[PDB]
């Protein structure tokens, strides 16, 4: 480390907003199954 | 109704209960917020046992550093009456404000302060960020580095005959390095003269292509009679780990200013480690609009 | 309009002569009335015809549903909100617009809610106007001695009028001459049988007498001649309908609970708000300042998205009851089904059927029923002896009426058959388990036949006998059974034939008694062979002598009927009953009929008994008896009229079973009062304009659909299309469901006021930086909480409520303290708690400690101050750390929608366990999903940083409100524990909503 410590301020933030829309996509689907599931 | 929810005298109620129930209730109430109060508590006890006293554990929302000055602008403009004095009262109020904490007479001894390099020089590390040695070593900065802004001969700084200072500064960061531009065939125009590696450079400038010719001659003053901050000022080790530290500073005195005309004048540091946001006009750059009316 | 010379009882000129009536309005017996005089009075008076109703411009109560009682006090919030933003405009540079946002947001839920609950009242109003079919009809009116048939709108005062069976009464008449001429007095009076109307006076009472003719009534059988007394909106009915315009609408309870809920809303709202005025005024801000926090303190505590939900939730049952053929005119009428404790109905139409049918049968020394239900379900009578067959042949054959021509697509009970009653439901018994009439009349051709005569009093007629082997003559004659039993001789017992001894004739006695004290009208059959040796098949028996032995025939049974009531009544008033709502009898019919039909409907349970019955089981007079040792009252309406305020008050409070017989519209009107007066919720079920003036001033009116009448129709607040009586068991039903889930939602939606409001109180108090933003409150209470507390709704019974009494309405409110105590309280609380751990945990990552803030909102505020010194000496510019504060924003909104997981489950149930009644509710599932996946969008989606201001979250955050969350449930499940174990304890007058 030392002078060249610039990961130190660095973050993903891409990653996590694409992930945290994939499980935002999932949820949303489940919900739908649920919500049809009867009516066939 | 009105009368009797308020005192009735058959079954001897206030307000609805008895003198036992409100007892009741208030004791419930007592009981149910005191032990509310006693677990947010120690929710909030573990909290404390989670962080460390050295060092924020998220440091990205202070990534790309700030560049403030003295003067406090109401709306980053600076206008002033030549004659008149209680116009300019509250610049130099301020500036004093900030100068004030660079008094010889708080730096002195061997502790904690330490004399370093007169000239530019680079980075010095007093080890790592633990309490294993005592309170690290800051280096001294002198007022008189800065030549006219100083309030030690003019106490005004400039602002009494139409030739104000700026006081710039670099925001503290811990652990933060100030990387300058190399010598490479790509580098800004001004940049070229005067490449000491060792000293971030600082330049001011207009926002308008027409102001030029307005705006006079930029005087800076700094460490070594460069227009920029010494690396060996660096790296901040948080207050904890180095109270009675100072930062660097640069005066700019923006001397042959027209009379009677607002100037947007933008100030801009250079570097690696150093970028701009079209959304925060205070990262990395900064913007006066100076006024010397009289 | 005078509302009291309506609000009388009818008088009338009928105890007058012919000479007199045409000394009075002008009128030649003989000839009638000239042309041009009847075009004077026609232009002098106005035209026979009824006023329409006052026209409602669309616009009107477009606006109307923009107005009320909750949409006000979003109105008051929207104005406020625009006060507080001129203040802070014309006070200070650089004026947020958060309060701009907040008005035109609720002005906008104003509208859209305003929107939708008027599209449904007027699809109701469209699906309403399909049913007024208006054919016109033309009089036959006699003028300068010659008969013209004149459109109905052009009658007067004194012209002849002609009517025929078949035709309807155009204006009230004064019969001058009848041929056997009956009417149907069903709708106006309430008349089941048809009256006979005669040119001479009866009764003292003109709805009694029969001469007089009247408006909307049919002549069923007969001719008749009348000069028109009474013309156009004078008329009868015509005073009725006006009354009926003329009465004021009332308010429901549905409405005075919401409003009873916003004084408390309100209430503590200015509470909070007057006292953090001089708070503040006691830590230094100035005036400017504390107005603007007053301002904000009272619109905070306004509940925004439960006007839509409480629309919503009205609306859901409002569709389960569309399924089963319920429409409701207005929105709220859904409701007070379930709060009804006495419901008033009718006999004629409304409780009963108003047709004759063959109800029980006389044969074989034995008495036998027959159904007489509308759908045929039930019991038939055993067809396998001869008698019986004997006896289809006396019915079918003796009798002159028959279907009408094209009805060979109805059923067999509701089809149209030309004549009498009584030859009607023979006919149809016949036609129902005999097979075809229509042959089994051709198969023996009548030869001679004696029509019914008013000194014979009896009904007979010859016909050929079928029996290929039998060329001999049959006779057949029906009549009154003392008349005809002094005319036999001989019974057919089981087929073969048998003297007529004093046992049968006793036994036939008792039978008379029996099937006269039902209520039933009945009637004998004989028949007799003729012997073909004295009679052969060429003897013509002309009807002019004796030629056939009116003695010596051979009788074979009697044959009783009456009209049956419908075929969910009996089921439908028990049900009622089970469930406390005191059915209270008010007809206009015949006391010896209508006791009988109360014992038949459960109106008067079987054992109960009145002051004349004891007087008769003792055989003492009836002024010795105790008025007190009787349940059950027939009140008849000659007495009513001539009753004080008082008596009445104790007719209901005393009596349990009440039977309000002969009773007219007006009293009917003071009927319900009577039990208003009290404090009791009053459902009025009818069918006649009679019930018109008791539909429109009980708190809601039930009319029938396709038996009722269209003034009564416009009057009602609740239509039953299909007819159905047990209709009313599924609202009481569903008033209640409905009731309970409303409590749950609005739990739910205050609970989340507490974690909405503190931050500020806070900010102000402790000076720390805003824990909750203005776009993050308006995306809990309108977006996420919506679902969830929409399918609150979808809840099931948790106990039996057809089983627990009646609310009592002075006691059992629908927003008590109870529930203040625990949205307000304690749930909200610890929501509250768990917002301000998730904002204390996000600034102490990014370097604020808590010692540190507070006392930082001056600078932590100011716009030019761009070096805010941390607890670890770190130097953050404006920009920078206002992105930390919306990133506590939206993390507070996370926490909310965390802790409301529990909120909702605590909520779903009352008193019982969530492991008893079950998560089988996928509504509810599917909220959670919803709600957890908009905040995650809201959150993750790019450019919202820029839009609406919320920026990611590192995933270590969003679990810390699981604790919180978690707790709740824990609290509320132990809570709905001791309320279970312990019956009428501290936790169940304390906490029991
Ligand atoms: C850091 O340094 C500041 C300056 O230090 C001075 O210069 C340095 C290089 C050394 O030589 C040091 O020894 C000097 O003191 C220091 O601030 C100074 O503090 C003194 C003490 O209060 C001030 O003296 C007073 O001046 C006023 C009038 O001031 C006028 O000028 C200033 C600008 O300089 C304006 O701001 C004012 O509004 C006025 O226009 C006198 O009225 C006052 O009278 C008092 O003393 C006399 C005897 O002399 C008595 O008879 C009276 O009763 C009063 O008791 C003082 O003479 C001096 O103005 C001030 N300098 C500045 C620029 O403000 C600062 O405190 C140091 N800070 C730290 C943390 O070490
Ligand atoms: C009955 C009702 C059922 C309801 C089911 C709902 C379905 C749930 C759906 C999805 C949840 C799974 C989510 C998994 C996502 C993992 C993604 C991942 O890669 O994530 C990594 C992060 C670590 O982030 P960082 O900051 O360290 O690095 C940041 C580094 N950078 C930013 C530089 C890149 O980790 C994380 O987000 C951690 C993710 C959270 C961990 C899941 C915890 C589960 C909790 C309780 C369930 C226990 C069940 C027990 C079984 C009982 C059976 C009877
Ligand atoms: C019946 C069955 C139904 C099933 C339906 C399934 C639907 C499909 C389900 C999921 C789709 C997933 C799509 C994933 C998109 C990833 C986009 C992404 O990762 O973009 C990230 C970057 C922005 O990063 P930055 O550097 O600016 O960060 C800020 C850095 N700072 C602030 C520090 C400077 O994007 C960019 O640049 C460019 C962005 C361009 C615009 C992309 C639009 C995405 C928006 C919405 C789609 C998501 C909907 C998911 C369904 C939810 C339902 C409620
Ligand atoms: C920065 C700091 C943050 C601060 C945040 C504050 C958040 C505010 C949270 C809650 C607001 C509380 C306001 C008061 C709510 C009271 C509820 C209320 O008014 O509901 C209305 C009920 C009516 O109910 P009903 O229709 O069933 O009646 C039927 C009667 N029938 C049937 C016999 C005719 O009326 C009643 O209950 C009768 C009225 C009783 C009024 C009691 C007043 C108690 C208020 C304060 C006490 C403080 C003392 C502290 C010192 C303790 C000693 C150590
Ligand atoms: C540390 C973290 C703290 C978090 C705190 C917040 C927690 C809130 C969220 C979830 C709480 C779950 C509670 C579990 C309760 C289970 C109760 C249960 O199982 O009681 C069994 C019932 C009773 O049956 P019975 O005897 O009456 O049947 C009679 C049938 N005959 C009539 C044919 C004979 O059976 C039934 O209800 C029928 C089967 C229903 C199965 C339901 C399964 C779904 C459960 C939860 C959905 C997940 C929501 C997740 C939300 C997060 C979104 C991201
Ligand atoms: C059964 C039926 C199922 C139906 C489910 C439907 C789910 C729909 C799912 C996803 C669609 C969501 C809308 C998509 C928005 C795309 C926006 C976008 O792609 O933006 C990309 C660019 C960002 O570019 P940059 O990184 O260079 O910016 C740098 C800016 N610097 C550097 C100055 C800071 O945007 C910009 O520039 C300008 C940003 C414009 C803001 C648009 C956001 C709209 C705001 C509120 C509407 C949300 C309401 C919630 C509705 C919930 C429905 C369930
Ligand atoms: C069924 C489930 C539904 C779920 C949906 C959730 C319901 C949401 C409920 C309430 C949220 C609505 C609140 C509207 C907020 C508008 C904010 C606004 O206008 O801010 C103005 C900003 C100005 O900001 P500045 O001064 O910092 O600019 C400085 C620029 N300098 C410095 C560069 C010069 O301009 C901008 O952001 C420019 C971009 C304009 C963005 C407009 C976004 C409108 C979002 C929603 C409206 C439609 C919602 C309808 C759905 C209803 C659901 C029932
Ligand atoms: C940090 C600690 C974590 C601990 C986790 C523990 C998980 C335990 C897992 C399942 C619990 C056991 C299943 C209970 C089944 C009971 C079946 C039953 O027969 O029940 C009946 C009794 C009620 O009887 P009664 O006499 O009042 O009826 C009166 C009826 N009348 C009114 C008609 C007369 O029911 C009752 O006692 C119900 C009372 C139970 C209250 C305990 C609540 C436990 C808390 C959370 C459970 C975990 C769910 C969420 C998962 C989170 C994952 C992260
Ligand atoms: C972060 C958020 C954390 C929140 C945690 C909250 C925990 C605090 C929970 C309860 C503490 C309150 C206890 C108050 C005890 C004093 C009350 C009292 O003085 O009461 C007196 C009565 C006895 O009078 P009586 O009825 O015979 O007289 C008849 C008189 N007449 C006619 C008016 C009915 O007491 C009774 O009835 C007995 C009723 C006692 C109340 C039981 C309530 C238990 C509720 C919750 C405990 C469960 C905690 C689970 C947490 C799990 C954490 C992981
Ligand atoms: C400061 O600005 C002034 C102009 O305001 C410069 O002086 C002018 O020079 C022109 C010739 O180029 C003369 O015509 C004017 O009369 C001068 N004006 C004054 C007031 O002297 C001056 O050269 C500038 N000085 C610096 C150091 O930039
Ligand atoms: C029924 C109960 C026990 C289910 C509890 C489900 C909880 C644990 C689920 C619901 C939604 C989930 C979050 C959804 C989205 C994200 C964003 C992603 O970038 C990291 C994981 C994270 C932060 C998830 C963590 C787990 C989470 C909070
Ligand atoms: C279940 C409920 C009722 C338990 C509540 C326990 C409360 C009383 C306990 C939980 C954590 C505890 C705190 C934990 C840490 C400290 C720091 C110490 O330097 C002083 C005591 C203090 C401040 C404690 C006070 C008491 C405390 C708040
Ligand atoms: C009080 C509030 C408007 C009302 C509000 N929520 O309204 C939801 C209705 N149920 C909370 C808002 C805040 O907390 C922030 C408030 C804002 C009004 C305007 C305020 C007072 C300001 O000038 C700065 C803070 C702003
Ligand atoms: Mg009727
Ligand atoms: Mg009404
Ligand atoms: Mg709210």
């Amino acid at each position: 480390e030392g002078p060249d410590n610039d990961e130190r301020f660095t973050y993903d933030y891409y990653r996590l907003r694409v992930v945290g829309l994939i499980v935002a996509a999932v949820l949303c689907v489940i919900g739908i199954i649920i919500l049809l599931a009867g009516k066939c | 109704g009105w009368k009797k929810f308020l005192w009735d005298s058959e079954k001897k109620e206030f307000l609805g209960r008895t003198g036992s129930s409100w007892f009741k209730i208030f004791l419930f109430y007592l009981i149910f917020y005191g032990c509310l109060a006693g677990i947010f508590i120690g929710t909030i006890q573990v909290l404390l046992l989670t962080l460390s006293d050295f060092e924020p554990k998220y440091q990205d929302r202070v990534a790309p550093p700030g560049l403030s000055h003295a003067p406090y602008a109401i709306k980053t403009e600076i206008s002033f009456s030549i004659s008149n004095p209680k116009s300019y009262e509250s610049f130099v109020k301020s500036m004093h404000k900030l100068m004030d904490l660079y008094n010889e007479s708080s730096q002195a001894g061997n502790s904690p302060f330490e004399d370093c390099s007169d000239t530019p020089a680079d980075y010095i590390k007093r080890g790592d960020l633990d309490d294993s040695q005592g309170q690290k070593k800051a280096c001294r900065f002198s007022r008189m580095w800065l030549k006219n802004c100083s309030g030690l001969d003019d106490t005004t700084y400039g602002y009494a005959e139409g030739k104000p200072c700026v006081v710039a500064k670099l925001n503290r960061i811990i652990g933060f390095y100030p990387k300058p531009l190399k010598n490479t065939t790509d580098l800004p125009e001004e940049l070229q003269a005067n490449y000491n590696q060792y000293v971030l450079p600082l330049r001011c400038a207009a926002k308008r292509e027409e102001d030029r010719e307005k705006i006079g001659s930029i005087e800076y003053f700094g460490l070594g009679g460069y227009a920029g901050f010494p690396l060996q000022y660096y790296p901040y080790y948080g207050k904890r780990l180095q109270k009675k530290y100072l930062q660097p500073l640069l005066a700019i005195q923006f001397t042959n200013l027209t009379q009677n005309m607002e100037l947007r004048i933008e100030c801009k540091v250079y570097g690696e480690n150093i970028d701009y946001s079209e959304k925060d006009r205070f990262r990395g750059r900064f913007e006066v609009k100076i006024e010397v009316k009289s | 309009d005078l509302d009291e010379l309506k609000k009388e009882v009818s008088m009338d000129d009928h105890k007058l002569s012919l000479d007199e009536l045409h000394n009075k309005y002008g009128t030649d017996l003989t000839r009638g009335l000239t042309n041009a005089r009847a075009k004077e009075i026609l232009a002098r008076d106005g035209p026979n015809s009824l006023t329409p109703p006052p026209t409602t411009p669309e616009w009107i109560k477009f606006c109307r549903q923009l107005f009320g009682g909750f949409s006000i006090l979003l109105w008051i919030g929207a104005i406020l909100c625009f006060l507080a933003y001129g203040i802070q405009a014309a006070t200070e540079d650089e004026p947020a617009n958060d309060n701009l946002y907040l008005g035109v947001v609720l002005s906008t839920v104003v509208i859209v809610t305003g929107c939708f609950s008027y599209y449904q009242e007027a699809k109701s109003s469209r699906i309403m106007d399909s049913f007024k079919n208006m054919v016109p009809q033309q009089a036959l009116v006699i003028r300068d001695g010659e008969k013209s048939t004149i459109n109905a709108e052009f009658v007067v005062a004194g012209d002849l009028v002609e009517v025929k069976g078949g035709d309807r009464i155009p204006a009230d008449l004064r019969i001058i001459s009848a041929h056997g001429c009956k009417v149907d007095n069903s709708s106006l009076t309430g008349e089941s049988e048809p009256q006979t109307r005669s040119p001479e006076f009866s009764s003292e009472n003109p709805l009694e007498t029969r001469n007089i003719a009247f408006f909307s009534t049919n002549c069923v059988e007969g001719t008749a001649r009348g000069v028109v007394v009474y013309t156009g909106d004078r008329t009868v009915m015509g005073r009725i309908a006006t009354l009926a315009s003329g009465l004021e609408v009332g308010r429901t309870p549905i409405a005075i609970e919401i409003e009873h809920f916003i004084h408390i809303i309100t209430g503590v709202a200015v509470f909070l708000g007057v006292s953090f005025f001089i708070l503040s005024l006691i830590l230094g801000y100035s005036w400017l300042e504390a107005v603007i926090f007053l301002i904000g303190i009272i619109v905070a505590n306004v509940p925004e998205g439960l006007l839509a939900t409480v629309t919503v939730c009205l609306t859901l049952t409002a569709k389960r009851m569309a399924r089963k053929n319920c429409l409701v005119k207005n929105l709220e009428a859904v409701e007070t089904l379930g709060s009804t404790s006495t419901i008033c109905s009718d006999k004629t139409g409304t409780l009963t059927q108003n047709r004759m049918t063959v109800a029980h049968m006389w044969f074989d020394n034995q008495i036998h029923e027959a159904d007489t239900t509308e759908n045929q379900s039930g019991a038939a009578f055993d067809k396998t002896s001869a008698t019986w067959s004997a006896l289809s042949r006396i019915a079918a054959l003796c009798n002159r009426a028959v279907f009408q021509a094209g009805q060979d697509n109805v059923p067999i009970l509701k089809r149209s058959v030309a004549g009498d009653a009584s030859e009607s439901a023979l006919l149809k018994c016949i036609e129902l388990c005999c097979g075809s009439v229509q042959g089994m009349r051709d198969r023996n051709p009548k030869i001679v036949e004696i029509p019914f005569n008013s000194t014979n009093k009896y009904q007979l007629s010859i016909h050929e006998n079928e029996k290929s082997s039998e060329s001999r003559y049959l006779l057949v004659m029906k009549g009154a059974p003392e008349r005809i039993l002094d005319r036999c001789s001989t019974i057919l017992l089981n087929g073969a034939e048998e003297p007529l001894k004093e046992d049968m004739k006793e036994a036939f006695q008792n039978a008379y008694l029996e099937l006269g004290g039902l209520g039933e009208r009945v009637l004998g059959f004989c028949h007799f062979a003729l012997p073909e040796d004295k009679y052969n098949e060429g003897y013509p028996f002309d009807a002019d002598e004796p030629n056939f032995p009116t003695t010596d025939l051979c009788f074979v049974g009697l044959m009783a009927m009456i009209d049956p009531p419908r075929a969910a009544v009996p089921d439908a008033v028990g049900k009622c009953r089970s469930a406390g709502i005191k059915v209270i009898m008010v007809t206009g019919d015949h006391p010896i009929t209508a006791k009988a039909i109360a014992k038949g409907v459960g109106i008067i349970s079987e054992g109960n008994e009145t002051i004349e019955d004891i007087a008769a089981r003792l055989n003492i007079p009836i002024g010795q008896v105790n008025p007190r040792d009787a349940k059950a009252c027939v009140v008849h309406g000659s007495d009513l009229k001539d009753l004080s305020t008082e008596v009445l008050d104790d007719i209901l409070h005393y009596h349990t079973e009440i039977v309000f017989a002969r009773t007219s519209p007006q009293q009917k009107l003071i009927i319900v009062e009577g039990c208003q007066r009290q404090g009791a919720i009053v459902a009025v079920t009818g069918d006649g304009v009679n019930d018109s003036p008791a539909l429109k001033k009980a708190d809601i009116g039930v009319a029938m659909g396709i038996s009722g009448s269209d003034v009564s129709k416009q009057a009602a607040d609740m239509i039953l299309l299909d007819d159905n009586f047990a209709s009313i068991v599924t609202g009481v039903e569903e008033g209640r469901l409905i009731f309970d889930n409303l409590k749950k939602s609005i739990a739910y939606t205050l609970t989340s006021n507490i974690p909405e409001i503190t931050p500020f109180l806070v900010f102000i108090i402790g000076n720390v930086p805003l824990p909750l933003g203005t776009v993050t409150i308006l995306c809990i209470d309108l977006g996420t909480d919506m679902v969830p507390a929409i399918s609150l709704a979808y809840e099931q019974a948790e106990s039996d409520i057809m089983k627990r009494q009646p609310r009592n309405p002075k006691t059992d409110k629908l927003v008590n303290e109870r529930l203040i105590s625990m949205a307000y309280g304690q749930i909200g609380m610890i929501q509250a708690l768990g917002g301000f751990f998730s904002y204390f945990v996000i600034l102490a990552e990014n370097g604020f400690l808590p010692m540190d803030l507070i006392g930082k909102r001056v600078r932590w505020d100011d716009r030019w101050i761009s070096d805010v010194e941390d607890s670890f000496g770190q130097q953050w510019t404006y920009e920078q750390r206002k992105i930390v504060e919306f990133t506590c924003h939206t993390s507070f909104f996370i926490s909310i929608v965390v802790v409301q997981w529990a909120d909702l489950i605590i909520c779903k149930t009352r008193r019982n366990s969530i492991f008893q009644q079950g998560m089988k509710n996928k509504i509810l599932i599917f909220g959670l999903f919803e709600e957890t996946a908009l905040a995650a969008f809201l959150s993750y989606c790019p450019g919202t940083d820029v839009a609406l201001r919320m920026y990611p979250l590192k995933p270590s955050w969003w679990f810390c409100a699981f604790p919180y969350s978690l707790i709740i449930f824990l609290y509320d499940e132990m809570r709905r524990f001791i309320i279970r174990r312990s019956p009428g304890g501290w936790v169940e007058q304390e906490t029991y909503y």
